RNA sequence: AGAAGACGGUCGAACUUGACUAUCUAGAGGAAGUAAAAGUCGUAACAAGGUUUCCGUAGGUGAACCUGCGGAAGGAUCAUUA
RNA sequence: GGUGACCACGGGUGACGGGGAAUCAGGGUUCGAUUCCGGAGAGGGAGCCUGAGAAACGGCUACCACAUCCAAGGAAGGCAGCAGGCGCGCAAAUUACCCACUCCCGACCCGGGGAGGUAGUGACGAAAAAUAACAAUACAGGACUCUUUCGAGGCCCUGUAAUUGGAAUGAGUCCACUUUAAAUCCUUUAACGAGGAUCCAUUGGAGGGCAAGUCUGGUGCCAGCAGCCGCGGUAAUUCCAGCUCCAAUAGCGUAUAUUAAAGUUGCUGCAGUUAAAAAGCUCGUAGUUGGAUCUUGGGAGCGGGCGUCCCCGCCCUCUCGGCGGGGCCCGAAGCGUUUACUUUGAAAAAAUUAGAGUGUUCAAAGCAGGCCCGAGCCGCCUGGAUACCGCAGCUAGGAAUAAUGGAAUAGGACCGCGGUUCUAUUUUGUUGGUUUUCGGAACUGAGGCCAUGAUUAAGAGGGACGGCCGGGGGCAUUCGUAUUGCGCCGCUAGAGGUGAAAUUCUUGGACCGGCGCAAGACGGACCAGAGCGAAAGCAUUUGCCAAGAAUGUUUUCAUUAAUCAAGAACGAAAGUCGGAGGUUCGAAGACGAUCAGAUACCGUCGUAGUUCCGACCAUAAACGAUGCCGACCGGCGAUGCGGCGGCGUUAUUCCCAUGACCCGCCGGGCAGCUUCCGGGAAACCAAAGUCUUUGGGUUCCGGGGGGAGUAUGGUUGCAAAGCUGAAACUUAAAGGAAUUGACGG
């Protein structure tokens, strides 16, 4: 069963990315989901999105703006510290100049240098470069 | 898909957005509660219940017309059986199964599929007992099922 | 597909050392039947007293008899096949010598076209085989 | 004040017997497996390999193998007509 | 009672534990007997004396095993202390000097110390570093240059041979000093000490991997080389040699353990259609993993610049606030759950590692050192850092992620008012009578108030309900022709079988034709890349029994779920046991053919079996050679089921429905065609895709080919056999997919 919901919304978002698509629907949608499409947002690499309010769990239309390579998961959430965050850049990111590593902080959710810049580790969720 | 079966039917209930009464239903809280009480007095089942009231009386959802469930009025008031339904039908079709096992023993896909009525009963039994609805000594026997209904 | 759970240490600990078990080389290592059946019992070299001097005929695509001698170890008493790796050191050796033998290259693996042979001999009656081939030092008479 | 020595108690080496348990090891003879090669008998597998091949099972034969029953195509048919 | 699949108990260990070592992207994999810490032991056990401290062994007692002396009556032992032997082995040094240093013991500045220091042997290993340098002639080379090849020199750089040809030095002899307990060595310094500076560099190689010869001579598939491919049968770049080259160099080769290479153990990070491989199928407990949802926006100058960046300040309560009665303040107690997580701090031996400083002559190292002396410098300036130290425990911040709970038969929270039992203290200061609701704790009743208290209903699941649907299953029933046999009737010499025959049945009527009867099988054609079932499998009609998917649902419960060790149900055919029944077919078997042979293929019979009931067995190329659940990623035409719409045709009737067609849509299926989605060794695959841009959850399972699905042990079975399942040994390939050819009865 769906035992990952952000999983499947990063799949979906690669699938449409590598297929053109202008926008794609991810169908359940997390404050997870919107927190980690918010540093995507804020790092230009999708446009704007909406969520559609039905009462259950609610639905995102992405806008892509064609400029993501890969925004895949990690999906046991390792604990990450700040000693032993750069060997995870190495092994995921594809360059020191470009591409992010998002993780939950218990002051929120962000992004590797972020996390860094105000001294914290927590759980990696996943990664967009 | 079906938890004993190679099956991956959608069919389902579309509940509409809009969890507003309809204008047209004059019927209000106390008057939809007195018609399930009296449906329960009959003797049927929520389900049921639920079934007669939207198919002739007009009402969409109990919980939205009067903000209780059909089985959290029953219980409120004190007249909803001890067994929850669903168990109750679960245990009903495992005693049909039986009954008709025991005069013709050379059916073994009835015997396959009693395997799977009572493994559903048990794990549903499991679900009620860590939700402290059946008392947590409450077992069930292929004995002593044919006595708990009927 | 394999497990990724957070708590699955346990399940992938045991998958790896049961698994460990399948290569040859692990086996070899941890079971102790390969160092029990070693003649040379896990030795690099090992002392013996020559037998008897034989010939082996190679293997088929080459046509040649490789110069060998009977061996009995003086540890543990068994007995083994010793190649002699020169071009007329069999004249060298002779009977009842205390010779020092090494394993031939490739770790209790035949070598080359010579069939069974796993065994070098390296110094014979206390005095080096390569000494003797070069001139070096005479025989003790 | 007191030595030798004695009864009993307790730890208890060591010996005998019996049980269990780890390795190691001899053995008439038997039956396999490899390797060696140049032997003998046939030709079972590769082509429709000259009886299509193979799987499971059972029986039988100098030997590969043969045959019955059900199956597969990894077949020699992706096809056979109102 | 206690401990156990969260691996107890047992067994093994070629296991002392740790600090640490090797390897060195990251992650890891091996090694730690070995100088520091801790433990144990003093031939094996056992028991004790003394002493603060011992179950001491350079203390004692006894036994077991070794072993010394003896006048045979006795007596004496414990080098896994330093040396030194034997033995074992592939494998490891002097029966040396000294308490001078570091410390220790003692009654003690004074003695003792095989602790320890010193030297000896020492290519374990590590650091530095000789074996030659220069000048001038020749003969070459350079953008050389002068005239624009020819000749030379106002230049630069190699190599070859020479009275060259005279400078420089150690390696060694060896005076002295110095070092030192005495010394040795090193460092100094006299005197000798180099022209084959013969004061002599080696170990491995020269086909490829892999740097270097198609040189010469011998051998001739021998000798041999060769880690692997391979070389060698007469001109061998591979053997044996000479020469010449190559690599590293005072070192190089070899054997063996181990690490990298190995993404060939794969957590990062492997594979499972065909290469090795997914259980026949389903259930299911542990285990693992689990949908969404609960405070977000808004504030004040400081402010990563309201400079609409933002250091950032966020615009818990109650008790004396310690600076019985001040605002001039900040201390006492609890959290409006418990954790996991992250950050901080403390505590984490040294050595080792990283690393700071310091010219050890550089370096490995070491923990030292430097400064001015004009000689009075009657002494000054320093260092001996820092980092890391896992996991577990302690402390203080944060509260996103994950788990966990609070009020549903209210036994609910909060404000009080009743009504209930005790008590450190009182001063209603002479004790005594004490009043003490005194202060707060004991039990319990009637109220007010809380907006009084249940998140939503997952393109998660379970259940209900409706109309259907289906070779799904069980029981009963019914029918079909065919086969075989039987009973009659008819005419006839053949019939059967084959490539050809033959065995076989036949003038006793075989074969054939007709009518009946009986039995046992099997349900043709319709029948399909159609349906159903978890698979195995399922096909005459009718009835009965329960079951089921899908579809429809503004019904119900509300996480009840996914996969699953152990355990279990079902499982083609064959096989086993018992009873029925035995038509056809037909293992075995017989016979006839065929053939060189023919134990077969072909034919005639024919046993077990094939059929049913009961009990076993648990295996198939049980196949889609392809785990399950979930999400996404093209197009098209069909088909089965259900539902929803629509021109029309048809069926009946006077009209709608309702059936058969026609055109669509939706969902679940069995599939097909196409596609540069993408993948893959390709064949091919819309899954075998979304995979170095590698992580959705979870189960099983492979690690070169054989040996081998073998041996042994256990377990199941009446048996056949099934499940679990090695090793020795052997081998350089075995395999997969495609290509070209060659061949094909
Ligand atoms: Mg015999
Ligand atoms: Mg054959
Ligand atoms: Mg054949
Ligand atoms: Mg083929
Ligand atoms: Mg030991
Ligand atoms: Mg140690
Ligand atoms: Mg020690
Ligand atoms: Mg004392
Ligand atoms: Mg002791
Ligand atoms: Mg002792
Ligand atoms: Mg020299
Ligand atoms: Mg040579
Ligand atoms: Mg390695
Ligand atoms: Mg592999
Ligand atoms: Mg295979
Ligand atoms: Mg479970
Ligand atoms: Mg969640
Ligand atoms: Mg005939
Ligand atoms: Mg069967
Ligand atoms: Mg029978
Ligand atoms: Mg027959
Ligand atoms: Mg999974
Ligand atoms: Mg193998």
């Amino acid at each position: 069963v769906r035992m990952n919901v952000l999983a499947d919304a990063l799949k979906s978002i690669n699938n449409a990315e590598k297929r053109g698509k202008r926008q794609v629907l991810i169908r359940p949608c997390s404050k997870v989901i919107v927190r980690f499409l918010t540093v995507m947002m804020k790092h230009g690499y999708i446009g704007e999105f909406e969520i559609i309010d039905d009462h259950r769990a609610g639905k995102i239309v992405v806008n892509l703006t064609g400029r993501l390579n890969k925004c895949g998961v990690i999906s046991p959430r390792f604990d990450v510290q700040l000693k032993d965050l750069e060997k995870w850049q190495n092994n995921l990111l594809p360059s020191r100049q470009f591409g992010f590593i998002v993780l939950t902080t218990s002051a929120g959710i962000m992004d590797h240098e972020e996390a860094r810049r105000k001294h914290t580790g927590g759980k990696i969720l996943g990664f967009f470069f | 898909g079906r938890m004993h079966a190679p099956g991956k039917g959608l069919s389902q209930s579309a509940l509409p957005y809009r969890r507003s009464v309809p204008t047209w239903l004059k019927l209000t809280s106390d008057d939809v509660k007195e018609q399930i009480y009296k449906l329960a007095k009959k003797g049927l089942t929520p389900s049921q219940i639920g079934v007669i009231l939207r198919d002739s009386h007009g009402v969409a959802q109990v919980r939205f017309v009067t903000g209780n469930k059909i089985l959290r009025i029953l219980k409120s008031k004190g007249l909803a059986p001890d067994l929850p339904e669903d168990l109750y039908h679960l245990i009903k079709k495992a005693v049909a199964v039986r009954k008709h096992l025991e005069r013709n023993r050379k059916d073994k896909d009835a015997k396959f599929r009693l395997i799977l009525i009572e493994s559903r009963i048990h794990r549903l039994a499991r679900y009620y007992k860590t939700k402290r609805v059946l008392p947590p000594n409450w077992k069930y026997e292929s004995s002593t099922a044919s006595a708990l209904v009927a | 597909g394999k497990c990724r759970g957070l708590r699955t240490a346990r399940k992938l600990r045991s998958h790896r050392r049961d698994q460990k078990w399948h290569d040859k080389q692990y086996k070899k290592a941890h079971l102790g039947t390969a160092l029990k059946a070693n003649p040379f019992g896990g030795a690099s070299h090992a002392k013996g007293i020559v037998l008897e001097k034989v010939g082996v005929e190679a293997k088929q695509p080459n046509s040649a008899i490789r110069k060998c001698v009977r061996v009995q170890l003086i540890k543990n008493g068994k007995k083994i096949t010793a190649f002699v790796p020169n071009d007329g050191c069999l004249n060298f050796i002779e009977e009842n010598d205390e010779v020092l033998v090494a394993g031939f290259g490739r770790k209790g693996h035949a070598v080359g076209d010579i069939p069974g042979v796993r065994f070098k001999v390296v110094k014979v009656a206390n005095v080096s085989l390569l000494a003797l081939y070069k001139g070096k030092k005479e025989r003790p008479r």
